[PDB]
């Protein structure tokens, strides 16, 4: 509600309490740095695999 | 006669090789409609 002195989140954030106890993943923290990959992947279809 | 047998020998030719082109521009028809919906333009 209200957090003195610095920046921090303001939306509500729902929780989960588990065998760990409180965890939060906010949806807040997700960021667009994904490393990509030249490799490919088999789709176990040789036609579909061939068409692209 | 033989000049009617001539014109009959020209006309037999002209069957022969109208219908050797028309062979060739189907296949040439179907080759291009293979490249437009073939996958080998990858592999």
């Amino acid at each position: 509600v209200k957090y003195r002195g610095t920046a921090h989140g303001t939306n509500e954030y729902p929780f989960l309490i588990d065998t760990d106890g409180f965890s939060v993943l906010p949806v807040s923290a997700l960021g667009l740095l994904h490393q990509v990959h030249e490799e490919r992947i088999a789709s176990g279809v040789p036609d579909l695999d061939a068409m692209m | 006669l033989e000049a009617e047998l001539q014109a009959e020998e020209i006309a037999l030719k002209a069957l022969v090789e109208s219908e050797s082109a028309h062979e060739r521009q189907r296949l040439a028809d179907a080759d291009t409609l293979a490249r437009s919906r073939g996958n080998e333009r990858f592999a």
